[PDB]
């Protein structure tokens, strides 16, 4: 048996898309050169004669 | 005459924020006894910098 064949398909397509999204960030910045600032609590005491 | 005070912001026990010295926002030409400065009348005066 000898069969020809020769088929031709059209097509067509819609489309929707509903995309949600809910970002949380988080960052934390830092200089080596500026760690830490300082703050002393101090008092000053006289056990001398004289006042100053 | 002429005062500038030399005050202390504090919390806690005796955790000390700040000292800071009156500047010349903060002077008082004139306090006599039993009287303020400002005015009862008036509102207080503010205090918010560290600079000379």
């Amino acid at each position: 048996g000898f069969s020809n064949s020769n088929s031709s398909t059209v097509a067509i397509d819609h489309s929707l898309s509903l995309a949600g999204e809910r970002t949380w960030a988080e960052t934390m910045g830092l200089n080596t050169a500026d760690t830490a600032r300082l703050n002393a609590n101090i008092r000053y005491v006289n056990t001398g004669t004289a006042p100053i | 005459y002429n005062v500038l005070p030399t005050t202390s912001l504090v919390l806690g026990k005796n955790q000390t924020l700040a000292t800071i010295k009156a500047k010349e926002n903060q002077l008082s030409q004139i306090l006599a006894p039993n009287n303020y400065y400002p005015s009862k009348n008036l509102a207080p005066i503010a205090l918010n910098a560290q600079d000379d």
